[PDB]
């Protein structure tokens, strides 16, 4: 599972040039580092 | 003296007394807890396990037992024979007389006064050396084992073998299974003799044992017990098992004595010593202390559980309850004989009693009075009884009551004594028509389905328009549908009218206008999904005629249509090998259709380009990338304390979740994309991807120098080293460490891979004058490559003729 | 919570000369080392 600063570099590899998108506190956190969580799952943070 | 069948010893330091006239130990031996000198030489033979832990005061186990000689471990503790755990105080194993341990490994922990544990050869006294366990006991850097005789390769050492500071370990010849002193012992015999090969003077028998004598199998009359001896035949008559309910002698089988009868086999009738053959699931007779079990509640049935025979009576009196009809039917779905009646009385959450299913034979030991093994009174909510036409049922004694029961057909317990067979035994005032039948609806008219339309989530059905048998009635409906996996589904599924078991329901009234007929819309429906939809009508009848009509449609299965798949799950990928990655994957969770084949896509990825720019000799760490006792004790204190009371390539996998891809760049990464087609995804078009990074294995040898170094003298004391770059790296050469010196090669150069881009080597500066030798060795991104062989330069003193 | 050596350390502490009693693996350890338990639990361990 992918977790802190590991996460986020996971993160900046899948978008890569592709960006982030942005637009209760039930986040990635405890989604991708809390339980285990694809690739798909993490490329849905992405932007379009 | 044989004791048994298990020996805990704890607490009482005294307790130990119970050994003094034990020669075998029947089972197990427990030392445990333990807070003077007491000596056994009587014991010789224990035939489970041994289990020493936390004895104070013991100094060595040849103080206790000097004479124990086999631990045949036929039951083990953890999978081991013989376990000394946390021992203070605890010197040596003193078991000097100890020769063959059968089974099990050996567990020797926390003993931190304990020696000569490489003084003892285990590999001659028992055979899974390899499964041992001996860890942290007193180091034997920090012990002093010593000897006051033979030894022999102890892993690869050879050194002398002792079990104390007075005593050796025993041996036989290497041309015997012997004596004291240089006789072979008998075929049958195992550990010392008190005489050369004779059966009756042996210390302990291999196989077994039987008057004295080391009998390889046991006489005919005889038969095994636990693991040593042989018993007759009236022994093993006399044997109790643990005191239970169901408690009772031993079974003799296979010519062995057991405690109970093997898995797929059961007791014979009278002969109870014997074990017959059950050829299907063998039953499980559940016998129970009170006359009539009475479920009264959902935790009531559930001593019922997993029972096939019932030797007893049935009353069933459920009022409220959960969702019973799925919970009972986990319980007493399983029984398939009752002894007794069986009486369902005031059970008004009971619609049906389908919950009783393998139940085909009803007995008639007792009968309630009057002569009744089929009782029902007072049930409101009673639709139907369990029996349709497809279940077996046969009540050999007694009659059949009902009464109350207005929700239940008349017509249903008429074709309940066809298979009962109790056609003419009953009397005219057991089964009425007066309270039984009274809001039942027997007879209903069929309402017909007229159209259905089917996406990948909604289902449009119309039936149609239903015109009440009266003038008067109000009408309703109401729709029934639920998903099937097939098409075995019955209507009565829920228990009272708060079942909500399976069957999702919703009322849509009679449209206005007479020229649209009713339909419903169902929506959120899971796609290529078989579901069972039929429709009852709700007739208010404003006369009450007990004439009770109603309508009621056929079960119609229609399944939606199929959507795009799910993403695979789970996708996990390795390499075995260079140029070849294996990925295996899981069925999507939403296959919405039939599974045709998986299309899986792997992409090159790039290096990274920021490893190209910075010079790593003055980095500290070089990137690497890579490819593709608490437990026992545990166990121990569980078992001790008893509380008292790049462009993309695509291929296409038929068949199976797993793939292997070939002809890659060796140490490169990839991007695995896998997709999940199915039969409409031809149409549709295939699913999403569920992608997963992994890099290949690093060619080996591929990333050292291709040919020779050569060397050429430069400006003041200096030599210019020249060398071939690696073609094909793994991955990429980050830089290259020379490695030189006159007599030793000891100066060593760093040489980056942008500093060897420009000049194609290393230029090592002003050396002092001599012979030196040089060796280089790249190091790439996998790793290092090997060093290339000495070059040989000179450095003269006064370069000149 | 009390586990391992730590565990028997206290038990041999509570029953003292008292002893252990003795005559389905969810034992002590399950009880409290698993769990929080209090010595009057651990008493319960020991003999009459
Ligand atoms: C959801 O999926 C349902 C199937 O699971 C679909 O129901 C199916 O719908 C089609 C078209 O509406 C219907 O007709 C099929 O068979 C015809 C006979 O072969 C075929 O017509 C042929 O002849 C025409 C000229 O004679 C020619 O022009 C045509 O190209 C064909 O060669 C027709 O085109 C189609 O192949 C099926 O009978 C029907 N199946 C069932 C079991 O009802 C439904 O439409 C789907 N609905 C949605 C919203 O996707
Ligand atoms: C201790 O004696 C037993 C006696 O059974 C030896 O067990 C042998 O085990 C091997 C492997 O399972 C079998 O092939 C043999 O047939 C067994 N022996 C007999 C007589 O049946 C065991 O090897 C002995 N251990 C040592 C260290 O001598
Ligand atoms: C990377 O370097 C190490 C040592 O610097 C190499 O390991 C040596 O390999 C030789 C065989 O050529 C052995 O004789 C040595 O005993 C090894 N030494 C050590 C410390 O392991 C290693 O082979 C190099 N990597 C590659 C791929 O060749
Ligand atoms: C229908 O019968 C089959 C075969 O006996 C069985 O697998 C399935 O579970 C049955 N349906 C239900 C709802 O139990
Ligand atoms: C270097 O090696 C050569 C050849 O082995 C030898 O003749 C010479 O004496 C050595 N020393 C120097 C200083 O050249």
């Amino acid at each position: 599972t992918l977790c802190g600063a590991e996460l986020v570099d996971a993160l900046q590899f899948v978008c890569g040039d592709r960006g982030f998108y942005f637009n209760p506190q039930t986040g990635i956190v405890d989604e991708c580092c809390f339980r285990s969580c694809d690739l798909r799952r993490l490329e849905m943070y992405c932007a379009p | 003296e044989i004791c048994g069948p298990g020996i805990d010893i704890r607490n009482d330091y005294q307790q130990l007394k119970r050994l003094e006239n034990c020669t075998v130990i029947e089972g197990y031996l427990h030392i445990l807890l333990i807070s003077r000198s007491y000596r056994f030489p009587k014991l010789t033979v224990i035939t489970e396990y041994l289990l020493l832990f936390r004895v104070a005061g013991l100094e060595s186990l040849g103080d206790l037992f000097p004479n124990l000689t086999v631990i045949r471990g036929w039951k083990l503790f953890y999978n081991y024979a013989l376990v000394i755990f946390e021992m203070t105080n605890l010197k040596d194993i003193g078991l000097y007389n100890l020769r063959n341990i059968t089974r099990g490994a050996i567990r020797i922990e926390k003993n931190a006064d304990l020696c000569y544990l490489s003084t003892v050869d285990w590999s001659l006294i028992l055979d899974a050396v390899s499964n041992n366990y001996i860890v942290g006991n007193k180091p034997p850097k920090e012990c002093g084992d010593l000897c006051p005789c033979e030894k022999t390769t102890i892993n690869n050492e050879y050194n002398y073998r002792c079990w104390t500071t007075n005593r050796c370990q025993k041996m036989c010849p290497s041309t015997c299974a012997c004596t004291e002193n240089n006789e072979c012992c008998h075929p049958e015999c195992l550990g010392s003799c008190s005489a050369p090969d004779n059966d009756t003077a042996c210390v302990a028998c291999r196989h077994y044992y039987y008057a004295g004598v080391c009998v390889p199998a046991c006489p005919p009359n005889t038969y095994r017990f636990e693991g040593w001896r042989c018993v007759d035949r009236d022994f093993c008559a006399n044997i109790l098992s643990a005191e239970s309910s169901d408690s009772e002698g031993f079974v003799i089988h296979d010519g062995e004595c057991m405690q109970e009868c093997p898995s797929g086999f059961i007791r014979n009738g009278s002969q109870s010593m014997y074990c017959i053959p059950c050829e299907g699931p063998c039953p499980k007779v559940c016998e129970e202390e009170k006359k009539t079990k009475t479920i009264d509640s959902v935790t009531s049935a559930q001593m019922l559980q997993g029972c096939t025979i019932f030797k007893g009576n049935l009353l069933i009196n459920i009022r409220r309850g959960n969702n019973i009809a799925s919970e009972l039917e986990n319980f007493m779905g399983l029984i398939e004989v009752v002894t007794g009646y069986v009486k369902i009385r005031h059970s008004h959450a009971l619609v049906s009693l389908s919950f009783l299913k393998n139940l085909r034979l009803i007995l008639g030991e007792e009968q309630l009075e009057g002569n009744y093994s089929f009782y029902v009174l007072d049930n409101q909510n009673l639709q139907q009884l369990w029996d349709w036409d497809h279940r077996n049922l046969t009540i050999k004694a007694g009659k059949m009551y009902f009464a109350f029961n207005p929700k239940l057909c008349v017509s249903e317990i008429y074709r309940m004594e066809e298979v009962t067979g109790t056609k003419g035994r009953q009397s005219k005032g057991d089964i009425n028509t007066r309270n039984n039948g009274e809001r039942a609806s027997c007879e209903s008219d069929v309402l017909h389905f007229t159209s259905t339309t089917t996406s990948k989530n909604r289902i449009i059905i119309t039936w149609h328009r239903y015109r009440p048998p009266d003038y008067r009635d109000l009408i309703s409906f109401t729709v029934y549908y639920k998903e099937a996996p097939f098409k075995n589904v019955t209507e009565y599924d829920g228990q009272d009218a708060c079942g909500s078991n399976s069957w999702n329901m919703v009322d849509v009234d009679l449209p206005p206008n007479k020229d649209v007929e009713p339909g419903i819309l169902l929506h959120g429906l899971k796609p290529w999904t078989q579901y069972a939809v039929y429709v009852k009508a709700v007739t208010l009848t404003m006369v009450e005629n007990d004439h009770i009509r109603g309508a009621k449609s056929e079960i119609l299965y229609i399944r939606t249509n199929a959507s795009v798949p799910s993403i695979p799950l789970d996708v996990l990928s390795a390499s075995n090998s260079s140029s070849q990655l294996i990925v295996k994957w899981n069925p999507p969770s939403l296959p919405n259709g039939n599974l045709s084949y998986y299309i899986v896509r792997w992409q090159r990825q790039p290096q990274d380009g920021y490893l190209y720019r910075h010079n790593y000799c003055s980095k500290d760490k070089i990137p690497i990338r890579k490819y593709a006792r608490k437990v026992f004790e545990n166990f121990l204190h569980n078992s001790i304390f008893v509380p008292r009371p790049y462009p993309f390539f695509e291929s296409r996998v038929d068949n199976k979740e797993r793939t292997v891809i070939s002809n890659l760049r060796p140490f490169t990464l990839y991007r695995i994309d896998i997709h999940s087609c199915n039969h409409e995804a031809e149409k549709l078009g295939c699913s999403a991807s569920n992608f997963v990074f992994a890099r290949t294995m690093p060619a080996e040898g591929a990333d050292d120098i291709p040919g020779p170094v050569t060397w050429e003298p430069r400006p003041e004391n200096s030599i210019f080293l020249k060398w071939p770059e690696p073609e094909n790296p793994n991955g990429l050469i980050l830089m290259y460490e020379i490695k030189y010196g006159s007599q030793v090669e000891d100066q060593r150069e760093c040489v980056s891979r942008q500093e060897y881009r420009k000049y194609g080597g290393a230029k090592l500066n002003r050396l002092n004058p001599g012979n030196y030798t040089a060796r280089i060795q790249a190091t790439s991104l996998s790793g290092n490559g090997s060093w290339t062989d000495p070059v040989f330069f000179y450095v003269q003193a006064k370069t000149g003729y």
